[PDB]
RNA sequence: UAGCGGCGAGCGAACGGGGAGGAGCCCAGAGCCUGAAUCAGUGUGUGUGUUAGUGGAAGCGUCUGGAAAGGCGCGCGAUACAGGGUGACAGCCCCGUACACAAAAAUGCACAUGCUGUGAGCUCGAUGAGUAGGGCGGGACACGUGGUAUCCUGUCUGAAUAUGGGGGGACCAUCCUCCAAGGCUAAAUACUCCUGACUGACCGAUAGUGAACCAGUACCGUGAGGGAAAGGCGAAAAGAACCCCGGCGAGGGGAGUGAAAAAGAACCUGAAACCGUGUACGUACAAGCAGUGGGAGCAUGCUUAGGCGUGUGACUGCGUACCUUUUGUAUAAUGGGUCAGCGACUUAUAUUCUGUAGCAAGGUUAACCGAAUAGGGGAGCCGAAGGGAAACCGAGUCUUAACU
């Protein structure tokens, strides 16, 4: 069960979803993988091939009292080479469905212990305005939050862009890193019901 | 847990062998590949199954057999995955929808893998002498 | 890219249930009249690959 | 991520050049030469911790042999005379007594004379 | 994988399946009837989009400082806390930003539709000859002439032509399947000299383009062609009026600006090599990798009324540099004039093994639909069964006539 702060209604949520042992390694791996997915990795140096110049030997092999050289472009020279030049690469890494679900089940269950998960009934601002949302969180005693909702209101969305420490994401689009990052998590009764069914 | 507080399980990560980095690294100067020779060099080493010019094992032995085309289009149905189709009818097209065997497999055979419960009438399918005892002992009549 | 099997090896070896490889014996193609029957009989069945040269087979054909 | 390494190297050279402070010529000024001298200084330092113990023993033994022969006994018979009288006093002290308190030392030789 | 292959090195399919995207028609021509589907223009309709743009919210007081955006304390706008500038770090000083509005004129689009101009329904009969195939020689097919189907042809030949011909991998015969010897067809696909916007676990002047700078310049070459080096005063030039020395010089010293001028243009920071000036000790009877353990004196500090630290190092025991390559190097074997910067086990996909996490006789998705790191999609793959060359049999099976 999960009590509310303006009703005290017994929302009987599943045991294994919101009440399991916090597996650290899984969560760590999934959040690290999620971070690694965020990278675009758009970078490139140029190999001795790719550098502009000639392939001609600056001086002949023998005869001259100098270190044998083949090109201007060689990485031991100045102004051309970079031995192992990088290529635009994809750092995103695979995560198993059961591991991603297991990690969400692991982190979302730990918020019930730490009391960061503030489950609520209907949560929605009157008109599309930040001023009201900023004021109404002072009564709720919140600052840095992830307001999860089932029915995503444009009124509520538009009202929480400009606020830095608030973020409004849909119950469908919850993430591993976000649930960990934010200092509290305000879930709607519908959103809990959706996420329960989604994670299963 | 916060974003900093997390950590991996002890044993997960293992750094990586960084060659050519001083004496203290152990490996460093000739990074774990000895002094001179073909193997030490960049792009070094020989190709697969090369025994220094001696006639390799994969050539000094005679080649045998031929690959059967009929063996490609036959399956070995394990009797454990028998009652997973449509009650108790397992011809071929029915079995194929259950994803037990591949699409291009006309011939097929049921072997004694163990465990049957429901009565399954195994029609239009070759069946083994041990499986014929089991399948009937469960209840279902073959053919 | 994927590893290419050393085809010549793929036709001379077959992977048994445990992991070892069966192979046909040499010295049973030609020049057989001078050979005694006891050799030719012993060379006829297939035989297992030795421990020493197992790594040379395993590398040549990584798939099966 | 490119790692420019001008900061760390200089610190490593500077650390060693500080250890070479006092030496003649490029051995103090020039890392490539200093680093050899600082290592060899370590090799000699490691060695001479063993030799310090040897040299001082010889140095004491010379003083004891000098102070004993004044009283009429050679070092060989003196130490045997002390060992036969079961005296546990070492060379370090015997040499120190031999220099400082000779009126004291005399009695040790007279004790060695008995045995 | 099946194959191909001095059956070596290597090369490497299709069938079938899951997806993206889907669309078809004209000719080798004769009736009635004919502008009606169709497009290809001159166009007409809004909607635009675009190349100029407009508005666009709400802060004050003290403290430190050269300077406030800073601290400190109280406000207020937020569909605007993207970002930039401003004398240090600005939601509210400025330019922007979100949001609502814009085009006289040229244009790129998607639908009405007047139209020089183009052909609908339906009869009866046509169905691409030096061609298909063949011999010879080459080539393309994963397929190297091999038992080699298939296609293309240089060369020499030669059918039937729909009661016909092609194909089904030598070939034949039955079945099935298509209809060559003429054409036109969007989308999914590849690319970015170029124009915008936006983003980086990209670089920050030996890096990043060769080129942050009047660089494809200087310079080199007959020429094709090669090809550099070189960034930063300060918030603001307030870039030093004026004296003094000097050659109505270079260069300095004062004065003056400024928070600061060892920030004064050879201009932030200013290392090291290298070259000096002055202070302390040692140093002109003393042999050698120049150090190292011992150690007198002398010179400097501290607190005490006695001991330490630091610099120096007379004299003295031991002591032949580093790297490389080697059986072995003080070696008179290699390499290094020194310093600073840069300079070498990497990246991608496959594979086996170790560790670790998930789930477990199961595990698991790939491309793709996705506003998208969810969730679909199990097409597949791998495992749970192997023996046999193979048919085939299967907790057995191979061998063999058969197995104690
Ligand atoms: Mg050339
Ligand atoms: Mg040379
Ligand atoms: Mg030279
Ligand atoms: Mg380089
Ligand atoms: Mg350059
Ligand atoms: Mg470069
Ligand atoms: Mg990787
Ligand atoms: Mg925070
Ligand atoms: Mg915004
Ligand atoms: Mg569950
Ligand atoms: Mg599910
Ligand atoms: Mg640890
Ligand atoms: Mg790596
Ligand atoms: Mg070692
Ligand atoms: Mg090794
Ligand atoms: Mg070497
Ligand atoms: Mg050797
Ligand atoms: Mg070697
Ligand atoms: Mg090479
Ligand atoms: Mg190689
Ligand atoms: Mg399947
Ligand atoms: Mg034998
Ligand atoms: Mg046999
Ligand atoms: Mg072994
Ligand atoms: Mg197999
Ligand atoms: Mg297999
Ligand atoms: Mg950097
Ligand atoms: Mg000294
Ligand atoms: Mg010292
Ligand atoms: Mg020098
Ligand atoms: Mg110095
Ligand atoms: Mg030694
Ligand atoms: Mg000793
Ligand atoms: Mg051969
Ligand atoms: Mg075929
Ligand atoms: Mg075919
Ligand atoms: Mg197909
Ligand atoms: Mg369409
Ligand atoms: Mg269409
Ligand atoms: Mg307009
Ligand atoms: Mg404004
Ligand atoms: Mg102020
Ligand atoms: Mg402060
Ligand atoms: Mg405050
Ligand atoms: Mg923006
Ligand atoms: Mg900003
Ligand atoms: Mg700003
Ligand atoms: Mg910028
Ligand atoms: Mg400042
Ligand atoms: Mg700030
Ligand atoms: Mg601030
Ligand atoms: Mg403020
Ligand atoms: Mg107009
Ligand atoms: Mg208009
Ligand atoms: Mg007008
Ligand atoms: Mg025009
Ligand atoms: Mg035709
Ligand atoms: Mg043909
Ligand atoms: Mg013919
Ligand atoms: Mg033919
Ligand atoms: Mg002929
Ligand atoms: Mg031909
Ligand atoms: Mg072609
Ligand atoms: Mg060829
Ligand atoms: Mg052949
Ligand atoms: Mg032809
Ligand atoms: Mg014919
Ligand atoms: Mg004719
Ligand atoms: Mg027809
Ligand atoms: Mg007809
Ligand atoms: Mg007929
Ligand atoms: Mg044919
Ligand atoms: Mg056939
Ligand atoms: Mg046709
Ligand atoms: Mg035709
Ligand atoms: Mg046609
Ligand atoms: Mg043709
Ligand atoms: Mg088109
Ligand atoms: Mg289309
Ligand atoms: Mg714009
Ligand atoms: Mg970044
Ligand atoms: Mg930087
Ligand atoms: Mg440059
Ligand atoms: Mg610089
Ligand atoms: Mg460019
Ligand atoms: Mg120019
Ligand atoms: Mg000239
Ligand atoms: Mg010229
Ligand atoms: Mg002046
Ligand atoms: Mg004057
Ligand atoms: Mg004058
Ligand atoms: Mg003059
Ligand atoms: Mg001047
Ligand atoms: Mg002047
Ligand atoms: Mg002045
Ligand atoms: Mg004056
Ligand atoms: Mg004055
Ligand atoms: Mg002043
Ligand atoms: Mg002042
Ligand atoms: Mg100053
Ligand atoms: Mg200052
Ligand atoms: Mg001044
Ligand atoms: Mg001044
Ligand atoms: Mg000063
Ligand atoms: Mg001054
Ligand atoms: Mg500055
Ligand atoms: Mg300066
Ligand atoms: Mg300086
Ligand atoms: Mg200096
Ligand atoms: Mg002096
Ligand atoms: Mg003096
Ligand atoms: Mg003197
Ligand atoms: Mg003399
Ligand atoms: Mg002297
Ligand atoms: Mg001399
Ligand atoms: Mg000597
Ligand atoms: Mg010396
Ligand atoms: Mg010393
Ligand atoms: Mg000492
Ligand atoms: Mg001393
Ligand atoms: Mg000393
Ligand atoms: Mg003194
Ligand atoms: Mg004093
Ligand atoms: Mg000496
Ligand atoms: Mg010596
Ligand atoms: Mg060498
Ligand atoms: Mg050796
Ligand atoms: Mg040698
Ligand atoms: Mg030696
Ligand atoms: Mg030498
Ligand atoms: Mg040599
Ligand atoms: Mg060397
Ligand atoms: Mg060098
Ligand atoms: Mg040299
Ligand atoms: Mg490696
Ligand atoms: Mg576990
Ligand atoms: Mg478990
Ligand atoms: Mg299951
Ligand atoms: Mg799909
Ligand atoms: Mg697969
Ligand atoms: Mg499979
Ligand atoms: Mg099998
Ligand atoms: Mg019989
Ligand atoms: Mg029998």
């Amino acid at each position: 069960e999960l009590v509310l702060k303006d009703a005290q209604s017994a929302l009987t949520v599943s045991e294994t979803t919101f009440g399991r042992d916090f597996n650290e390694a899984l969560v760590h791996q999934v959040v690290v993988a999620y971070a690694a997915g965020a990278r675009q990795g758009t970078r490139a140096q140029k190999t001795r091939a790719e550098v502009t110049g000639s392939g001609k030997k600056p001086w002949r092999q023998k005869g001259t009292g100098r270190a044998r050289s083949g090109s201007i472009k060689s990485p031991i020279w100045r102004s051309g080479g970079v031995t192992f030049a990088a290529r635009p690469q994809d750092h995103s890494q695979k995560v198993n469905k059961k591991m991603y679900r297991g990690a969400l089940k692991s982190i979302l269950s730990e918020l019930v212990r730490q009391d960061r998960l503030i489950v609520v009934e209907k949560f929605s601002v009157e008109a599309p305005k930040t001023k009201l949302l900023a004021q109404k969180l002072k009564d709720m005693a919140l600052e840095d939050v992830l307001i999860i909702t089932g029915e995503l209101d444009e009124n509520l969305f538009l009202a929480a862009r400009n606020l830095h420490k608030v973020d409004v994401r849909d119950a469908t689009g919850i993430d591993p890193v976000s649930l960990i990052a934010f200092d509290k998590v305000v879930m709607t009764a519908d959103a809990v019901k959706q996420v329960e069914e989604m994670l299963a | 847990m916060r974003l900093n507080t997390l950590s991996p399980a002890e044993g997960s990560k293992k750094a990586g062998k960084r060659l050519g980095r001083g004496i203290g690294s152990g490996l460093g100067k000739t990074g774990g590949r000895g002094h001179k020779g073909q193997k030490s060099r960049s792009g070094g080493g020989v190709r697969r199954g090369f025994e220094g010019g001696q006639m390799p094992l994969y050539r000094r032995l005679p080649k045998f057999g031929f690959t059967s085309r009929k063996a490609a289009i036959t399956a070995e149905i394990r009797l454990s995955d028998l009652a997973k189709v449509e009650g108790g009818v397992v011809d071929l097209n029915t079995l194929k929808a259950a994803n037990i065997i591949g699409i291009q497999i006309e011939f097929a055979k049921v072997i004694l893998a163990g465990e049957v419960t429901t009565p399954v009438t195994v029609r239009g399918l070759r069946v083994t002498k041990g499986a014929r005892a089991a399948i009937e002992a469960a209840g279902g009549k073959i053919e | 890219p994927k590893i290419k099997t050393v085809r010549g090896a793929a036709k001379r070896f077959k992977k048994t249930g445990k992991g070892g490889f069966k192979h046909k014996h040499a010295n049973l193609r030609h020049i057989l009249t001078k050979k005694a029957t006891k050799r030719k009989r012993h060379l006829r069945p297939k035989a297992m690959v030795s421990k020493g040269d197992l790594g040379l087979v395993i590398a040549c054909l990584p798939y099966a | 991520a490119r790692v420019k390494r001008g900061v760390i190297a200089r610190a490593r050279h500077k650390k060693i050049l500080k250890q070479a402070k006092g030496y003649y010529g490029a051995r103090s000024r020039v890392y490539r030469v200093a680093f050899q001298a600082v290592i060899k200084a370590g090799q000699y330092a490691y060695r001479d911790r063993r030799q310090r113990k040897r040299q001082f023993r010889q140095l004491w033994i010379a003083r004891i042999n000098a102070a004993a022969r004044q009283n009429g006994i050679s070092y060989s018979k003196f130490i045997n005379g002390l060992k036969k009288a079961s005296v546990e006093i070492d060379r370090k002290i015997l040499a120190d007594i031999a220099v400082f308190d000779k009126v004291a030392f005399t009695a040790l030789v007279e004790k060695a004379k008995a045995a």
